[PDB]
């Protein structure tokens, strides 16, 4: 059922990430050890097996995938999808810049860049309420009140750096 | 929730939208200049102006923030940098005004034209045509035709915008809280607070100036060997003591010697050192050029291109069915976009002008890790230097023969190496007093100190006495020779190459002292030195994020910019010079001209 | 007719006089010590005494002559040289029974043998033999046997003798009114009359001490640095906190830790700057060493070496059917005739060597012009101090590769600049306290301050404390160490060598100065500057004809001798000293010894 | 004749220098011109010839080469041989190192280092009378009196300014 994950026609935004649970299953990961269509592979635990699960999808910028790994900075991590320090299973990345890139320009892919308070480990914020840097409500034009969601922008003649990148974060309990 | 916390939340917002827009525009601006379509031109414009706005609502908005109340050097930075009252801080009438002057003296300029007297039917452009004489033609009358038609024409139409130019500039100089527009330019070279780092608008003239007399000596000299010399070329117009007719120099306006080697050279039986057609004759295309330079940077410890770079850049002119212009010009689109424009013909003075491009994309790359505001050089100097130091390498028997363009075997014999030289200062030297004149001029007419009844006047009065050159023709005040030249009827502070100059030498002695270098330091080739590398990229990395003072410290050790460095690579020369001088004159008296009377 | 007229008339055939037999003395002397043929050591003494007996009695007759009497520098000079009473001034018995001893002590030293205790057929000589083995040898007992041997042969013989020549010479010293023969000594550094230019035989030791205690850090760290290593050399023969083995430094008596480089070099897969095998592989002969030197001088705008010089000097041993005295020396036999007498192996330290003897010669020459009695250094250390100021600019890696010893390539970087300082400090630095520690022994025994009883304790008591050296077994006062080593048994003063090696930088420095020097004094080769040729020569000229206070002056502008320039030269490698001692015990105990176990 | 001066076995002792007299001969001097065997030939008139002289022969120190010229300092100058401040003809020397030097020796050749005021030109003074500072008669080995002849001493392992050099001084009227 993982063929259902991975190669899901369409991701989320980091934002508003997605879990699926998995149960009652048995994979091999061999479907995941033959892969140089990986530019991440990072696991936090093994390379082994046990055929028996967590996966998170979600799209970020080349260089923000160094951001999905316990204990990193933040911005992606500290607003978005924070992995726990504690435990963990494997984060996987792939380039899709022909898939979630555009020449003209791809902005459906959003992340939040203000927020009060980092997120605990999986965590999901997905409001969208005008923020001001100490509480206080909003109404833009309104100055110091800003939107926390802001779109990528992923064009197809960026660096590679800047190019889109479908992560799945699997998760054992 | 302090003002410093707000003005941080702010710049991050401006980052992320600046890089989308930002990059909207290059991406538009790189299109048309690859590909001159007509829907084209309408898009460069397009994401052209939204990118304007954006800026302008931004600088009105960040103006909103005391940066004097902040105790954050970086974020000081960038908000200064937006707190750009731009032309905005005229009116309604001025700040359009001066843009139709901006626009107006531009097209002149560009648009220009000059005709045959005695055959009206063919006219010439600056370039090529009058350029072309300027660079080639023997003829004095027709050089003197040239020169005086054009600063006769569009210089007599542009006199009167410039004049109205230099009020509407100062204005806005002076509401931005500057002396004059030349207190405004000089600004680009300001520090504040860092201690032993910090610099001042008028500790510049005061560098540049002390600086330009450690210059003399050797421009005389050179001044006074080109002077027999083209006395040779145009026997009778010229005085073994006076200054030199400024339509025989090389170019429209003589900031450059170059074109004066053809007949200046010290030795035209030596050979060549002018791979030009060894490169031709080993069948090099674009593509050869690039990955060398690329290896070039590789050897020093720098990293490949981009796939990016290969994929997207255009290296040789599409022809026909799609045009493009021809500037070689190093592209930071942004979102680590990386590309170059070159119309690359299999020419030395290419292989060179390529190192000095992928320079400019090599610095673009190193910075490209600070916040936005701060992806630029040091200053205008730093950017153009860093290239000048790749083609000083690449250029080295040395480097060439490595490369295997050069015959393993070539003596560099104590000739070629003068020929070589000589070939150098004429552009390189030459062109410092006339570039220091030339803003030392513009610097004071909008200091006031020159009286608008005495500017041309003023002009030669500088000529004569700075750059022993000469009118072949006078010019009262329906005269502006000055907007004859782009950068000043195009508005560009000029200066730039002076600094860029210096800051090139000293650049290549601290890497040669890296690289550690032992023949004449003309000779030297940072090729395969990594540690050279590392003392470059160190300040590289940088961009705007620091103060000059300290990125150029990170190369050289100097807390300024240093005319000696610059005065070692033309050392052997010198010599020569003054030998050769043993009985000619050197000097020039300023009352001599073609003209007299 | 006046005192002064009579006096003028006198020297002047002193002069004519002296100049005729001291040449056939020291043609004499040079053709017995390159010759040691029977009939040769009966004309050295021939001469040797009419020479004598000629100044004995032209030093009676200067007498006669008041000097205070005099209005003229420069007689006063030559005449109190002359007012003299040397040996003379003992009486028949005494002075003859002195000699006696000077010449057996020097004949045990240069005729002592050691035999194998398990082999009483093959005997060895201090030199080679002996040497050779203190010089390669890794085998602690083999070294420990040489040491000792040495010592418990030629050592025990001459300690009644040295007793006695204590007793014998310090009469002569007191009679001629000092307080010892130390203060007899000390003589040589004295000025009196000329104010701020006086100097006395007191100022030498407070001097001498107050210059040495600013040496001593610079001398523990090398110290605890060679320390560390000898104990991977010599597993556990040595104290991490205590002195260092005295048969294990390098040579005979540890003068020198020249030897030490080959275990103690600090990056050893660097491009060895020892170019030792280098002159050997390029099969370098002792020519070759003499005429590289020669070269290296008229270099500086010195003379060539005279015809004479290369028709009589001698360069190598003869080896066979030819014995001869190997002491490298520099002849100046009067008559301008020059040579130099040395049994030249083809090594760095005798390529070195040959430089600074041909530097005496050059000094030699330079003042030939003196009256006769002007003609020698400024004082006793200012020869040796040209010598090696010669050594210093011949060693640098900059020269090895301008003489081609070194691959016209070779980048110095900063780690061939530690070896190259690490291996200048085990000769230069090493023999500093190794040679106040001597000087000083003998001083106190001079002035009586040590009985006979205890000669050899406080000698290893100081040898522990100043040097950080201990014997390896105990000796008692059957022993006489210190007569163990050439200069104090053949009668030579030593601080000469202390003195000389401060000298020696500060010359360096003003001359590297007048030479327009880059960067650290330890990277200049004065060679190609003929103005640090001029400078030099033009106190070389004097002769002994100034105050050596004043020529020193001439020269650097110091009045008196200083340490900052030596320690300035070792920096760098001082600092890297104190990092590699990070983890080991700086400075020793006197209380640890290899046989109090 | 010029055979008999220059090829003379032996030549006197500047103190006694030998002046012969050349007249009624013809002589070439190209017998001079042809001799790179010649240390010194400082003419002080000419370089030609007239086809028609005093020969000056004697032996002096290389060093002291030097004073055989007009105008010229001391000692040999001053109480040997004296040429003229005013006219002159040509000086001639040589190097006879292995001729008047031998290793062991060579006193024979004599010079006054002693005297009463300077020589005139040309003049010659072969006294050899006890020399003291102020008249007086003299007896040595008596106090301030002292022999006014001395001897070089020729030694062949000397320098070449302590070497032994034969003059001859040609001089025309
Ligand atoms: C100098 C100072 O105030 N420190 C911080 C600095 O650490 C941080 O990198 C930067 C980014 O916003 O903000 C401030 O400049
Ligand atoms: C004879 C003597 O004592 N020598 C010097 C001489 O060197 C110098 O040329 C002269 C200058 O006044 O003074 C003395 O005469
Ligand atoms: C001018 C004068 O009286 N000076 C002389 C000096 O020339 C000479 O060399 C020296 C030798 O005795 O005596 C005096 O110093
Ligand atoms: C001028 C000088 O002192 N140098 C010469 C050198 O030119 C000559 O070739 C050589 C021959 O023996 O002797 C000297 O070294
Ligand atoms: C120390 C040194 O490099 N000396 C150089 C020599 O190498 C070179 O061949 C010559 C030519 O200019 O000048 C000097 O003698
Ligand atoms: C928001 C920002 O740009 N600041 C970062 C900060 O997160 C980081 O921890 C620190 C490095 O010491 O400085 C900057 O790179
Ligand atoms: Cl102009
Ligand atoms: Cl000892
Ligand atoms: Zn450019
Ligand atoms: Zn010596």
């Amino acid at each position: 059922p993982f063929g259902e994950v991975f190669n899901a026609t369409k991701f989320p935004s980091v934002y508003a990430w997605e879990r699926k649970k998995i149960s009652n299953c048995v994979a091999d990961y061999s479907v995941l050890y033959n892969s140089t269509f990986f530019s991440t592979f990072k696991c936090y635990g093994v390379s082994a097996t046990k055929l028996n699960v967590y996966a998170d999808s979600f799209v970020v910028k080349g260089d923000d995938v160094r951001q999905i790994a316990p204990g990193q900075t933040g911005v992606i991590a500290d607003y978005n999808y924070k992995l726990p320090d504690d435990f963990m299973g494997c984060v996987l990345a792939w380039n899709t810049r022909n898939i979630d890139a555009t020449s003209t320009g791809n902005y459906n892919y959003k992340y939040r860049y203000l927020r009060h308070g980092k997120l605990r480990p999986f965590e999901r914020d997905i409001s969208n309420v005008p923020f001001s840097p100490d509480g206080k409500p909003c109404t833009p034009p309104a100055l110091n009140c800003y939107w926390p969601l802001r779109g990528y922008g992923f064009y197809t003649t960026s660096g590679i750096g800047y190019q889109p990148y479908r992560v799945v974060v699997l998760s054992f309990e | 929730s302090t003002t410093e916390e707000l003005a941080k939340t702010f710049l991050e917002t401006f980052n992320y939208e600046a890089q989308e827009l930002s990059y909207q525009s290059s991406v538009a601006s790189w299109n048309y200049n690859t590909n001159i379509t007509e829907e084209n031109v309408q898009n460069m414009n397009n994401a052209g102006d939204k990118w304007s706005a954006f800026l302008k609502e931004q600088s009105t908005l960040a103006q909103m923030y005391p940066l004097q109340e902040i105790q954050n050097l970086t974020v000081k930075l960038q908000l200064q940098a937006l707190q750009q009252n731009g032309s905005s801080v005229l009116s309604e009438d001025k700040s359009k005004r001066l843009n139709t002057i901006l626009n107006t003296m531009s097209t002149i300029y560009s648009t220009g034209k000059v005709c045959n007297p005695d055959n009206p039917q063919e006219c010439l452009l600056l370039e090529p045509g009058l350029n072309e004489i300027m660079a080639n033609s023997l003829d004095y009358n027709e050089r003197l035709w040239a020169w005086e038609s054009w600063r006769s024409e569009v210089g007599k139409q542009l006199r009167p915008l410039y004049e109205e130019y230099v009020v509407l500039k100062n204005e806005m100089a002076r509401a931005n809280h500057y002396e004059d527009y030349g207190d405004y330019w000089r600004g680009d070279y300001e520090v504040n607070g860092v201690d032993g780092y910090d610099y001042s608008r008028g500790q510049l003239i005061e560098d540049v100036e002390h600086t330009f007399e450690e210059i003399k000596p050797l421009y005389e000299h050179l001044h006074a060997y080109v002077r027999a010399k083209l006395m040779n070329a145009y026997p009778s117009y010229i005085s073994p003591i006076g200054c030199l007719p400024a339509h025989l120099l090389g170019d429209m306006w003589g900031r450059f010697w170059t074109n004066l080697y053809s007949l200046t050279v010290p030795f035209g039986q030596k050979p060549n050192i002018d791979v030009t057609d060894a490169m031709v004759d080993q069948a090099w295309d674009a593509q050869r050029i690039f990955k060398e330079a690329e290896k070039f940077f590789v050897s020093v410890g720098l990293p490949n291109m981009t796939q990016g770079f290969w994929e997207n850049s255009m290296l040789t002119d599409p022809g026909n069915v799609q045009k493009a212009v021809c500037h070689p010009t190093a592209w930071d689109l942004g979102k680590g976009d990386f590309r170059i424009l070159m119309c690359t013909k299999v020419t030395m003075d290419d292989f060179l002008t390529a190192h000095h491009e992928m320079g400019h994309i090599q610095y673009d790359m190193a910075y490209a890790a600070q916040p936005f505001l701060l992806r630029n050089g040091a200053n205008e100097g730093f950017h153009e230097a860093v290239g000048e130091i790749m083609s000083l390498s690449a250029a080295t028997p040395k480097h060439l023969k490595s490369i295997g363009l050069l015959s393993p075997d070539f003596q560099e014999d104590n000739e070629t190496e003068i020929n070589f030289l000589l070939k150098q200062a004429l552009t390189i030297v030459g062109t410092l007093p006339f570039t220091y004149m030339l803003e030392k001029w513009r610097w004071m007419v909008f200091k006031g100190e020159i009286p608008k009844d005495q500017w041309m006047k003023k002009w030669w009065e500088m000529k004569r006495e700075i750059v022993g050159v000469v009118e072949p023709v006078p010019h009262d005040e329906t005269y502006c020779d000055p907007a004859s030249l782009f950068h000043v009827s195009n508005d560009y502070s000029f200066i730039r190459y002076y600094t860029r100059t210096l800051y090139q030498f000293q650049f290549q002695e601290a890497l040669c002292q890296a690289a550690k270098h032992e023949g004449p330091l003309h000779k030297c080739d940072i090729s395969n030195s990594t540690e050279a590398g590392q003392k470059l990229f160190n300040m590289l990395r940088l961009g705007k994020s620091e103060p000059w003072t300290l990125a150029l410290e990170n190369v050289v050790g100097a807390k300024n910019m240093n005319v000696r460095p610059l005065l070692n690579y033309f050392e052997p020369l010198f010599t020569w010079l003054k030998d050769q001088n043993k009985n000619s004159f050197v000097g020039w008296s300023t009352d001599w001209s073609p003209y007299a009377d």
